[PDB]
RNA sequence: CGCUUCUCGGCCUUUUGGCUAAGAUCAAGUGUAGUAUCUGUUCUUAUCAGUUUAAUAUCUGAUGUCCUCGAGGACA
RNA sequence: AUGAUGUCAUACUUAUCCUGUC
């Protein structure tokens, strides 16, 4: 129960298939 | 102008002074007339910024060798 | 190889003491420093 | 000079021409180019001086004013015993002024 | 400008260091050629200290491939998604990708072509 | 076409002062003759080194300044030292620095004529030849003898030195006042 | 402003984190019902950037007249404005190295 | 004689009282000559001749034939 | 372990110099 230190202050997956099945379909 | 210019070169100073202090540089010497100096490369330094990247070229601290196996002829 | 710090160094460079006891010398400081040296100062005295 | 080192003097035969200088080049020395001790006067040589050539600066070579004078460290060390020291070569300087 | 010197660039890492990373005020008034936000810009983009300046593989290299067809533009959305991250070295290797693999009647036609 | 160095040793009356690059000249004997000359100086010692005479001195960290005592003796140093603390005035005197200045002025140590600047100039604090019967007064302090040095009651038995032979010390064969006990 | 931007920052790792696009069917049809609307009326396409145009200069003097008109008006400075300010007065000083660099830019820098 | 806890002392870390819009911001030098100091990169070449140097250094020129990969083998 | 040539910043000096024109 010690506190730490603390300087911070200034003083998912994350990709689709639908994007890339849209881009697929523009391009045919 | 020139005010906030020594001020600035003070700043500077006292950042590499405190980097020098950080990273424990034994090499890095001052001059007598506001210049650094290296210990080790055996060559001067201009400004704070060429005592501060005198890490990749000449690299003093490699040919230390030799020294530390005649100082201790085990590893 | 530290070819260029050996050509400014002066290595490699034909000298010959013969009053120290024949040597050689790779330069011509080094030779000029074995022409004055314990080595040959010994041989002028052993040879009188 | 200090100004232009690669500037030539004249070092031509003393006349009877008494030198003069500038407004702009005001009390420096021509040999010395120091603005002290000012111990012998500037004499310029007879083709230095003639029609146009007369009352222009030594070093300057604008409109001369007031007569110039050599240093007397200049005159104690025998450098103004020399030949007349017009400013006739005129390189490096003044050049690329002009065009800012 | 910006030309990004050696000497200029442990001065901004040692910038970085000592004052902070949400002060770029602070940084630009120590360096004497650069603005903040030049600064900030070289910080997030050579002198990161999580950014990887080598050891470009095959895996990247068709992870990269398989993302510039379905997004052609914003490279800059594909930066921190490919792991690069650098905003310059993705254009480079897709630059690099690009030169070292190069070395009613329609309707009716159709229609006609496969019955003939 | 060029002669060698011992001719031109044997051939010159003063064959002391002869160097190995005198041989590559294109008049010797002038050169010789010049070089032995009553009150000349040599050249200086850069004409071979690729140093340029300055930069020898890299890692050697040398005082700020030695002021002499008659600056010292005026206190504007310390108030000097005083005002930069206090940056980081005094009117002290007026007449205790002319004073110090025509009065309290101390001659410096010049050099001679021919004493020219070596590379290091400092390491080589050579002076005379402090020869037998004659020593510094702390090194007396050392040996803490009162107003002979007391080894010279062992050149009573062992003998006159080999080195100097020629030697005399107090007491024994010379038959001394202050330092100096032998010549 | 920091809520308002906040919530686009929500928005933009939502709609990278779900890839969640506007429906590639009606994408399509929209972009065949423009290529069959611009082919109806026949529009030529824009040509890239004429290198020796008559057209190029003019155009990037009213270009820099705007901008200049806008950025400065009366006695106000920052540091960015005045870079800007002097960008564009070398702009204005040597014109044709200033096409120069921008079609250099448009052609390659695509950051 | 050994062991556990508790207390007292000789002592070897760091350590600003808050919140508002990170509290709000910027940070100019011109040219002619010239020097210095950093960094990076290149010569295991063998011999001779000449140029050149204080001496080096440097620069400039070349020597048998066949096969194999400067080296090895064969022949004259 | 100096030195060598070399593309490239950085400091320093010259009391360097800003209305010059046909």
């Amino acid at each position: 129960w010690k506190i730490p230190p603390c300087i911070s202050n200034w003083k998912t997956v994350h990709i689709n298939e639908n994007f890339a099945k849209l881009a697929e379909a523009l391009y045919i | 102008s020139s005010e906030s210019n020594r001020d600035r070169r003070e700043r500077l100073r006292q950042l590499a002074l405190e980097t020098i202090d950080i990273n424990k540089d034994p090499y890095f010497m001052k001059n007598h007339l506001g210049s650094y100096e290296c210990k080790l490369c055996l060559t001067l330094h201009n400004n704070e910024g060429s005592y501060l990247a005198h890490t990749q070229g000449k690299k003093h601290q490699t040919n230390l060798a030799r020294r530390a196996a005649k100082e201790a002829k085990e590893a | 190889i530290p070819y260029w710090l050996y050509k400014l160094h002066g290595l490699n460079i034909n000298y010959n003491c013969e009053i120290c006891g024949n040597y050689t010398y790779r330069g011509p400081k080094a030779f000029q420093r074995h022409f004055a040296e314990w080595r040959h100062a010994h041989g002028m005295r052993c040879l009188g | 000079a200090k100004h232009h080192p690669d500037l030539i003097f004249c070092r031509k035969q003393a006349g009877v021409a008494i030198g003069r200088l500038c407004e702009k080049c005001d009390g420096k020395c021509v040999i010395c180019d120091s603005y002290v001790r000012p111990c012998t006067l500037v004499r310029i040589c007879d083709e230095c001086n003639y029609g146009s050539y007369q009352g222009r600066c030594v070093i300057c070579g604008g409109p001369g004013v007031s007569d110039a004078y050599y240093c007397k460290e200049c005159t104690i060390q025998e450098k103004d015993r020399d030949g007349c020291p017009k400013i006739v070569n005129l390189g490096s300087s003044k050049t690329d002024l002009f065009y800012e | 400008g910006g030309v990004w010197r050696n000497t200029e660039d442990e001065i901004l890492k040692a910038a970085v260091m000592k004052y902070g990373k949400n002060q770029w005020s602070r940084i630009a008034s120590l360096l004497h050629r650069k603005s903040a936000k030049q600064c900030k810009a070289r910080w997030y983009e050579w002198l990161d200290p999580s950014i990887k300046k080598t050891e470009w593989s095959r895996e990247e290299e068709e992870k990269l491939l398989h993302l510039a067809k379905l997004m052609p533009t914003q490279w800059r959305t594909i930066a921190p998604i490919i792991g690069r991250t650098a905003a310059q070295c993705l254009e480079h290797y897709e630059f690099l990708l690009d030169k070292a693999a190069q070395r009613d009647e329609l309707e009716m036609l159709s229609e006609a072509r496969a019955r003939l | 076409n060029r002669f060698t160095v011992a001719e031109l040793k044997q051939l010159v009356a003063r064959p002391d002062v002869v160097e190995m690059h005198d041989v590559t000249a294109q008049d010797p004997k002038l050169l010789v003759h010049l070089k032995a000359t009553r009150n000349s100086v040599p050249v200086p010692r850069h004409w071979c080194f690729k140093r340029k005479y300055l930069q020898g001195k890299r890692g050697i960290e040398k005082p700020p300044f030695e002021l002499p005592d008659f600056i010292k003796r005026t206190g504007i140093q310390e108030m000097r030292e005083a005002l930069q603390e206090k940056e980081e005035k005094i009117d002290i005197d007026y007449q205790k620095l002319h004073d110090a200045f025509f009065k309290w002025q101390t001659k410096p140590k010049l050099t001679i004529h021919g004493d020219l600047y070596y590379e290091g100039k400092e390491f080589e604090t050579r002076l005379k030849e402090k020869k037998p019967g004659d020593l510094s007064d702390e090194l007396r302090i050392s040996l803490g003898m009162p107003v002979p040095p007391p080894w010279l009651i062992a050149m009573q038995r062992y003998g006159p030195p080999p080195s100097y032979p020629n030697l005399k010390i107090p007491g024994l064969n010379s038959p001394l006042y202050g330092d100096v006990f032998g010549t | 402003t920091r809520l308002y931007l906040k919530a686009e920052q929500e928005r933009q790792h939502n709609y990278l984190k779900d890839g969640p696009y506007i429906t590639a069917e009606e994408a399509v049809a929209v972009y065949t019902t423009t290529v069959h609307w611009l082919e109806s009326r026949r529009f030529s396409p824009i040509p890239f950037p004429p290198l020796s145009y008559k057209h190029d200069t003019k155009l990037l003097i009213l270009a820099l007249e705007r901008l200049k008109e806008a950025y400065s008006v009366k006695s106000r400075l920052n540091q960015s404005q005045r870079e800007e300010l002097g960008l564009i007065e070398q702009a204005y000083d040597n014109p044709h190295e200033a096409l120069s660099r921008i079609k250099r830019h448009l052609l390659t820098q695509r950051a």
